[PDB]
């Protein structure tokens, strides 16, 4: 039955997948003034299928300059975290339950970086190598600023345990408790998941396609799957750690549907967000958290270790 | 240097206490304050004999108690024990915050009957 | 276990589909389709060649502060002692350093870019 | 001793013949250097974690702390000597003779 | 070479850390607290070439405790010889060493 | 480099290595190491050029490798005893590795080519704190454990570090590769004796210390890091030259100069072990230290070089920095063999 | 059984091997990565997940710069990798073979090694019976860095500013 | 104090980010040292019962150790019930 | 219109209701009806292998009671 588990977790997480491309592709043209896809299926429903088809039935080259071993490998990789990172989300119940749960995730981010750093580079090409360098410098800034601002809103719960901030916010909302923190994270997800204005690494108007320029056909398609895979998971984190659904242990259905809506609420953010602003400059991402996030996360961060001494309301150990 | 010495298995057997986690779970502050004394007494000798072999009569003693306990509970109070540890099992953690009714019930039931 | 089962099942569905998008289609390789892209121009040197990293003092930088937040992790756990006070003190202490480290870089001019 | 210490203690032996013997790069001798420390965490965690040494569990952390304060120390020499020379190859600091 | 800064001013900053019979967090033993502190015991005040002379019997138990090598060998001695035995079919293990058994709560 | 961060520098290269010479917990000796290097590193890049970018590259190596060897050793000792406690280490295999550790931090033989080096790489006032603290610490270490060392690696890496600093120093023209060549051998004859008396071994540390800082404080003193510059230094100020002729006659061990009793006192404890072939080959083998010592007190004081004519408005002008404890490091390093009974205070 | 811990151990001695013959640093850096996983495989089977993690976490972080540098600093025309080259090959074989002859000789019978003696048993036979209860004793150990470890955290923190001093001072030029 | 007026002002207007951050951590630094919940964190904190508590052999001149948890000797957690 | 894009949503919606549907429920169906015991310390599993141990049936959420004692 845990094989059956693990199914019933992958198939859903690709299929919402290609239907949150036909989504960013419908949101981006009304608030564009167009209508996006609406001719392929009834209201282009079948947009995700068609370009899925399209993808893995037209021809895949390797460039003649490539490392043919480590262009394989970063489609593989990227798709794998992408998938792997859905595990221990409570919803309300995790199919991996975890002791710690957010180092994990950490972990996982930071290995699957690795994806587009060795696509970049074994695709043996300028463009690919600019786009590889620009996500070493995106993944510095947002690997640190990242990690102090989870160390926080953590230790305002106990543990690292995500059923755990379910208890901890079965009342009220850590957006409620900590909304600053919550507005860098926001903006720390974003440039984790190379989201605009933060979209560096794959520029399309500086490089042609940046790191995956030399990718097409089917490894292009995992690349895709695995970000747009990402942008739902980080945001479900968001969902999870800011926003905490009331759950109910007999009627568990409740928790899923107020989940389900408040990560879908994120993601559409994310796409008004991309709809709306343009795009940063690497130098200016750099010095955006180094020098105005990094200060205001190490004060928060102190903030928040003697908030629980001083007001005697450090949480529960377990 | 030396022959281990260890008791045979004949002396070894007790009766068990043949309830789950989660009935032990229900009825467990009740049993913390009815059976303190030999259980008191087996922890004591556990902590200075530093020895399982030399605290095994404790041990049995402390098995009557729980058995005399549970039969006690068995004999006024069956239905709202059922339910309540029937209550606490659902809970993955076990919880007591869940079944502060159940609780309720059986709390009246034991301080009267008992 | 089931960690290892579901890692392997993620890296096997990976595979799968790379070995569906590499077979499935009809290939048709030539020289100058697999060339390198440079935007429709042959390119004039080689992509192997050093590539100068402007911030490379930021990246010494963030090694030391990925140091400091593994030793900042512990701490919800650290807040379950008797000796709070000492506790308290110590995590400052280390927050403290951690944010004169960034101030002395900032002044130093360490956080700017090579030009 | 289990084969598992036997495997650390031989990958901190393949690691320091590995630095002991340059090839052209020093960036690849700092790789090396760097898995020793990664054997050596290895190996008192497992010491550690088998003893319930629990006041010995931050031992590890204190270590990757000086790992990577090292691993900064010749990161920095190397673009002093990249700078200098082009190349980070260790034929070119042979100024200095014994 | 040894200034004992530590012990001169009754400062504490490692010898909480040097051994594992110490103070622990939450009064958790060491695996084994009782041995050392046995050779702590023997060896105390008598320096170091009498501790090797004459503590070696607590010594060697500790060490035994510690790396498990004469427990191994008696283990693999007894596994060998099952193993040797069954070969041949001259011994039958018993149902509750095969798995046929309701053990004890 | 700002005055502030160079004397912060220097703060945390003491503060290692008096972290490593007062922790009684191998991992705080192991963290003070470690400090020790990390901020001795930019002390050596201090006066930036290629040679010094080298020095300390080699430096930095060779320190790293013994860090992690020093390490190694630490949790193999652990694994067999479980103590952190720096004491007799409880493991043969353990104990080789911390022999080979420090003796590559310190620089004896054979890990002694980049002594050499990194002497020649660095400028004066490096080298100078280089040899002298760096000589301190890892000595400190190995007289806490000397009652497990093994004789017989202590005593061959000392006979090696003699001969090697005799030979090298014959053949050297360079003063800073003088000097390193020249600690070898004092870093050989007290790790000869630091089996049998750490007594010995502090008593030779501080003689050489005494000697090496009032050699080097008389080669800043002049301005001269070659033979041929050193030899125009009687033209300008022909009493530094005699100070230093005199002081390299100690240094040889002539008696009856302070660098005697460090020697005399080594060969009458090894003596009274029954050991006879190694105190006569050591003591045979310092000639030549003493032999190259005289050949550089030949060019400087005891002859008269040929000088240029820039050094009229040399003499015309005069020098401005002092030294400090200058006469005090050439004193001691000349004048205190009547009292030699005082290594019974520094027992 | 399942020789899980040993089979680790094994990738990342393999692990080892490769990063030690040294091809480029670029699968020096990923032959790192894999035996930094495996360590932290290794470590959470034995029991510490917290440390697993951070020293996955840790290496993650710190081979990230390491390809930033070998961009930069330390790449050529043609890259070496291990077949691409006879002294990496090499290496990379005899580390292989000398690896294996140990593993078979330690499985076939009790190896003792010219420095160790080593036992060919159980991981989980020189386990322990006992349990804790209600907390992890090794994130108890690990935080008791404030508690306890005062002196650890000052010389710590104390360390990593003088680095931040020290890299500034090192590459500032002139 | 129009220097510090000044100072301050211009901060604001300049360095918002930066005066936050430094009020935040000034702020984290001195209140705990004032509040007077620290002392109860810390009872809380002491009251958590980790471990078993192992009894006591009663040597007949124990008058402040209680016989059975319910007796009135011993520690009470009646000030955490509310509060 | 604006109200064509919820259709995509609403399918997006469907999927990701899926996987903790399916968790829950096959959790509910592996443990005998009730939430899957979570162990997260060594108390916790110990208190699950005794509930496997007096069971009788090798599942520790076949759970006894009163009936069982006598
Ligand atoms: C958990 C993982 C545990 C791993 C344990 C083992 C590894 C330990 C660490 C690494 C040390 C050993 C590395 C392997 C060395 C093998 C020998 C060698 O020189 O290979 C060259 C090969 C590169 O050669 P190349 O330059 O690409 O080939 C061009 C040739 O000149 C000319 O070639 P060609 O043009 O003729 O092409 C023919 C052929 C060439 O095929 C190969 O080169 C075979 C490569 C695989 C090794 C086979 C033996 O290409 C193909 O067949 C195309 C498909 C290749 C994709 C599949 C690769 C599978 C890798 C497994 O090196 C590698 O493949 C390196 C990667 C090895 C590890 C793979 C897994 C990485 C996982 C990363 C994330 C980890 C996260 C968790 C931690
Ligand atoms: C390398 C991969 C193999 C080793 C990984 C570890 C496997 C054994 C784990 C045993 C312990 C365990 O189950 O712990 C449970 C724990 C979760 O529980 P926990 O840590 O909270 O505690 C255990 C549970 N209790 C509390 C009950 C004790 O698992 C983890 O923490 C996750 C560890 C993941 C390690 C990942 C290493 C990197 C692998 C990345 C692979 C990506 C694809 C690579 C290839 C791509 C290209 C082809
Ligand atoms: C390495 C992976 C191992 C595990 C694989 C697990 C299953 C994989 C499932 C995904 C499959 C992806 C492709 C989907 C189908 C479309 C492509 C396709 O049909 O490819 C097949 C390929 C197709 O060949 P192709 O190269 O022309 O592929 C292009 C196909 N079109 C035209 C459709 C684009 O078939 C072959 O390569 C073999 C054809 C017959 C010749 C047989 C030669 C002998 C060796 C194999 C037979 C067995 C020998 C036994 C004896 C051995 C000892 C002597
Ligand atoms: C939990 C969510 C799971 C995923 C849900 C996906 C939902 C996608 C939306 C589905 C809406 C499909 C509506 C039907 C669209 C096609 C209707 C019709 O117009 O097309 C037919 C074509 O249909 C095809 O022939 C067969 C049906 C395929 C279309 C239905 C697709 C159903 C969903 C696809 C699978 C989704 C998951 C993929 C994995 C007619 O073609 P045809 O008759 O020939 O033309 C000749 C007609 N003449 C003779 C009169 C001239
Ligand atoms: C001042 C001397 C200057 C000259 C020497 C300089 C040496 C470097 C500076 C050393 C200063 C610190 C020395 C004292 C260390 C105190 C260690 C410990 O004993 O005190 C702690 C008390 O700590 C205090 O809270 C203050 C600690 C010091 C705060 C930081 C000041 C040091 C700043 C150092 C700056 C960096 C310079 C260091 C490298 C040169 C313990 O409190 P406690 O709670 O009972 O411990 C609980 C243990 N239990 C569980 C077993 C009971
Ligand atoms: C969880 C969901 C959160 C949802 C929030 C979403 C917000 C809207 C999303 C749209 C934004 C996404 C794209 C924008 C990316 C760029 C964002 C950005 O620029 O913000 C950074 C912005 C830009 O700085 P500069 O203009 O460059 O000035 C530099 C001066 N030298 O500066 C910042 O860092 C802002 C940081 C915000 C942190 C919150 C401020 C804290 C307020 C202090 C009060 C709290 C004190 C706590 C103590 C309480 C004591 C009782
Ligand atoms: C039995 C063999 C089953 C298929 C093995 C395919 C391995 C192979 O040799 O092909 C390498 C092939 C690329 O070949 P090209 O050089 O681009 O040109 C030929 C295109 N068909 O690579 C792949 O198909 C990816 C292999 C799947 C990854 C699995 C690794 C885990
Ligand atoms: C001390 C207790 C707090 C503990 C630490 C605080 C948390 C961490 C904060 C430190 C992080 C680094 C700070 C770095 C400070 C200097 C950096 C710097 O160089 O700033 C300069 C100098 O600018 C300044 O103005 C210095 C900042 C002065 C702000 C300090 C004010 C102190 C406030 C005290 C409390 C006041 C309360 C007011 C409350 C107002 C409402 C909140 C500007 O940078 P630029 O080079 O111009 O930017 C790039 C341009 N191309």
């Amino acid at each position: 039955m845990f094989m059956i588990n693990i199914l019933s977790l992958i198939i859903p997480i690709l299929l919402a997948v290609a239907f949150l491309t036909l989504v960013e592709r419908k949101v981006l043209g009304y608030m564009q003034l167009r209508k996006g896809p609406n001719v392929v299926g009834p209201y282009g429903l079948l947009q995700p299928i068609a370009d899925a088809l399209k993808l893995f039935t037209k021809e895949p080259l390797r460039p003649a300059t490539s490392s043919i071993s480590m262009f394989i490998i970063a489609p593989i990789l990227a798709l794998s975290l992408a998938l792997t990172m859905w595990v221990p989300l409570p919803m309300p119940y995790p199919l991996i339950n975890m002791n710690l749960g957010v180092l994990f995730m950490l972990a996982m981010s930071s290995l699957a970086v690795y994806s587009i750093l060795w696509s970049g580079w074994a695709s043996n090409s300028k463009y690919a190598l600019i786009g590889a360098l620009r996500a070493v410098a995106q993944t510095i800034s947002y690997e640190v600023t990242l990690a102090i601002i989870l160390l926080s809103v953590l230790l305002m719960n106990g543990s690292y345990t995500l059923s755990t901030l379910i208890t901890t916010q079965e009342h009220i909302w850590m957006i409620f408790t900590s909304w600053p923190l919550a507005m860098m994270w926001f903006i720390s997800t974003l440039a984790e998941t190379n989201r605009a204005p933060f979209d560096l690494t794959e520029g399309e108007s500086e490089l042609v396609s940046g790191f995956n320029v030399e990718y097409a056909a089917g490894p292009f398609a995992m690349f895709f799957m695995a970000e747009y895979a990402n942008i739902i998971m980080m945001n479900a984190f968001t969902a999870i750690l800011f926003l905490g659904a009331s759950h109910d242990p007999h009627t568990p259905e409740l928790y899923t549907i107020n989940f389900v809506l408040k990560t879908l609420a994120l993601t559409i953010t994310f796409l008004w967000i991309r709809a709306s602003y343009p795009r940063f400059r690497y130098d200016q991402l750099m010095h955006l958290l180094w020098k105005s996030f990094l200060p205001l996360t190490l004060a928060l961060c102190m903030w928040h270790i003697s908030l629980p001494i001083m007001t005697a309301s450090i949480p529960p150990q377990s | 240097p030396g022959i281990v010495e260890l008791p045979t298995l004949e002396d070894l057997k007790v009766q068990e206490v043949k309830v789950s986690s989660s009935v032990l779970k229900a009825a467990a502050h009740h049993y913390g304050a009815q059976c303190d004394k030999p259980n008191k007494e087996f922890m004591l000798c556990r902590w200075e004999e530093k020895d399982p072999r030399r605290c095994l009569e404790e041990g049995k003693l402390v098995n009557q108690c729980a058995l005399d306990f549970f039969r006690q509970i068995k004999r006024h109070c069956a239905e709202p024990f059922t339910e309540y540890w029937t209550c606490i099992d659902y809970s993955g953690l076990q919880l007591f915050r869940h079944c502060r009714k159940q609780q309720a019930k059986f709390d009246e039931c034991v301080l009267d009957k008992l | 276990m089931n960690i290892m089962l579901t890692l392997l099942t993620n890296v096997t569905l990976a595979s799968l589909l790379v070995l569906i998008a590499f077979w499935l289609p009809q290939l048709n390789a030539y020289s100058e389709k697999t060339s390198p892209y440079e935007c429709g121009f042959d390119p004039m040197g080689s992509a192997r060649l050093p590539f100068s990293m402007k911030f490379f003092l930021v990246a010494i930088t963030f090694l030391l502060f990925d140091l400091e937040i593994a030793l900042l992790l512990p701490l919800p756990w650290a807040s379950q002692t008797n000796n709070l006070k000492t506790m308290l003190t110590m995590a400052l202490f280390l927050l403290i350093l951690l944010a004169a480290s960034l101030a002395y870089e900032w002044t130093q001019k360490g956080l700017e870019w090579a030009e | 001793m289990p084969l598992v210490y036997m495997n650390i203690i031989m990958a901190f032996a393949i690691a320091l013949a590995g630095l002991l013997m340059y090839r052209s790069h020093l960036m690849s001798s700092l790789l090396c250097l760097e898995g020793m420390m990664l054997s050596l965490f290895i190996m008192s965690t497992l010491i550690i974690l088998n003893t319930h040494f629990t006041l010995a569990n931050m031992m590890p952390i204190i270590l990757l702390v000086f790992a990577a304060c090292e691993a900064a120390l010749g990161l920095s020499l190397l673009v002093m000597v990249s700078n200098t020379y082009g190349t980070d190859y260790v034929q070119n600091l042979n100024l200095l003779q014994c | 070479p040894f200034f004992d800064v530590q012990k001169r001013l009754g400062l504490d900053l490692d010898r909480w850390m040097t051994i594992q019979s110490a103070e622990q967090p939450h009064k958790i033993p060491g695996r084994c607290h009782a041995f050392e502190k046995e050779w702590i015991e023997c060896a105390h005040g008598i320096g170091g070439i009498r501790a090797e002379k004459e503590c070696k019997i607590e010594f060697d138990d500790f060490v035994e405790c510690l790396l498990r090598q004469k427990t191994m060998k008696r283990l693999s001695a007894i596994k060998r010889q099952r193993d040797k035995l069954i070969k041949e079919g001259k011994y039958t293990p018993p149902p509750h060493h095969l798995g046929k058994e309701d053990p004890r709560p | 480099m700002n005055p502030i961060i160079y004397t912060t520098l220097i703060m945390t290269v003491m503060s290692g290595t008096m972290l490593v010479m007062i922790s009684s917990h191998w991992l705080l000796i192991w963290i003070g190491f470690e400090m020790n290097l990390l901020a001795m590193i930019p002390v050596l890049m201090k006066n930036f050029n290629p040679r010094a970018t080298e020095a300390a590259t080699k430096y930095f190596l060779t320190q790293a490798t013994a860090s992690m060897m020093l390490m190694m050793a630490i949790i193999i000792n652990l694994l067999y005893s479980g103590q952190w406690t720096i004491t007799k280490m409880f493991n043969p295999v353990a104990m080789t590795m911390m022999t080979m550790a420090l003796a590559m931090k310190l620089g004896l033989s054979p890990f002694h080519f980049w002594v050499p080096e990194v002497t020649q790489g660095i400028s004066l006032q490096a080298g100078l704190l280089l040899l002298t603290w760096q000589k301190l610490a890892p000595l400190s270490v190995l007289c806490q454990i000397s009652q497990s060392i093994n004789p017989n690696l202590m005593l061959t890496m000392a006979m090696l570090s003699i001969l090697i600093g005799g030979w090298g120093g014959l053949n050297q023209t360079q003063l800073r590769k003088i000097m390193a060549y020249s600690s070898i051998a004092h870093m050989g004859w007290m790790t000869a004796v630091l089996p049998y008396n750490t007594t010995m071994t502090i008593l030779n540390l501080l003689i050489y210390i005494t000697m090496t800082l009032a050699m080097f404080m008389l080669l800043i003193h002049s301005s001269a890091t070659t033979t041929l510059s050193l030899s125009h230094t009687w033209n300008k100020m022909p009493v530094i030259t005699s100070l230093m002729m005199v002081t390299l006659l100690s240094m040889g061990g002539l008696p009856p100069l302070s660098g005697f009793m460090p020697k005399w006192m080594i060969i009458q404890e090894m003596t009274k072990n029954e050991s006879i072939i190694m105190p006569t080959l050591m003591a045979m083998t310092a000639l030549l230290n003493l032999y190259f010592y005289m050949r550089l007190a030949y060019s400087s004081s005891l002859t008269m070089f040929p000088s240029t004519n820039n050094m009229k408005m040399k003499w015309q002008f005069e020098h401005t920095k002092q030294m400090k404890l200058l006469p005090t490091m050439i004193v001691l390093s000349t004048l205190v063999l009547p009292m030699t009974p005082a290594l019974s205070s520094l027992n | 059984t399942m020789y899980i811990a040993f089979i680790l151990s094994t990738i990342f001695v393999i692990g080892f091997v490769g990063f030690s013959s040294k091809p480029s640093p670029i699968y020096g850096g990923l032959g790192l990565i894999v035996s930094g996983g495996v360590g932290c495989g290794i470590v959470l089977n034995f029991g510490g997940s917290f440390l697993g993690l951070m020293v996955f976490l840790i290496y993650l972080g710190g081979m990230l710069v390491v390809f930033g540098y070998t961009t930069a600093m330390a790449t050529e025309m043609y890259p070496e990798v291990w077949v691409s080259n006879k002294t990496v090959f090499g290496a990379f074989v005899s580390g292989l073979m000398m690896e294996f002859c140990m593993v078979y000789y330690a499985l076939k019978e009790e190896e003792v090694e010219i420095i160790f003696k080593f036992n060919g048993l159980g991981d989980w036979v020189i386990y322990d019976t006992g349990d804790s209860g209600f907390f992890s004793e090794e994130a108890m150990g690990i935080a008791a860095l404030y508690s306890y470890g005062t002196w650890l955290v000052i010389v710590t923190g104390w360390s990593l500013l003088i680095g931040v001093v020290v890299i500034m001072e090192i590459t500032r030029g002139n | 104090a129009g220097r510090i007026a000044s100072f301050l002002k211009n901060a604001w207007a300049k360095e918002p980010v930066l005066v936050a951050s430094f009020a935040i951590g000034g702020l984290a630094i001195i209140l705990p040292s004032l509040s007077p919940y620290t002392n109860y964190a810390i009872r809380i904190n002491r009251a958590t019962p980790y471990n078993y508590p192992v009894p006591l052999r009663d040597d007949g001149n124990m008058p402040d150790v209680p016989s059975h948890p319910q007796d009135p000797q011993g520690p009470s957690l009646e000030w955490l019930k509310n509060l | 219109m604006w109200f064509e894009i919820l259709p995509g949503i609403a399918v997006m919606a469907a999927c990701l209701f899926i996987p903790g549907m399916a968790t829950a429920h096959i959790h509910k169906f592996t443990n005998g009806g009730k939430e899957k015991r979570v162990a997260h310390f060594s108390y916790q599993w110990n208190l699950m292998e005794r509930d496997r141990c007096i069971s009788g049936v090798n599942r520790y959420h076949v759970t006894k009671g009163l009936e069982n004692i006598d």
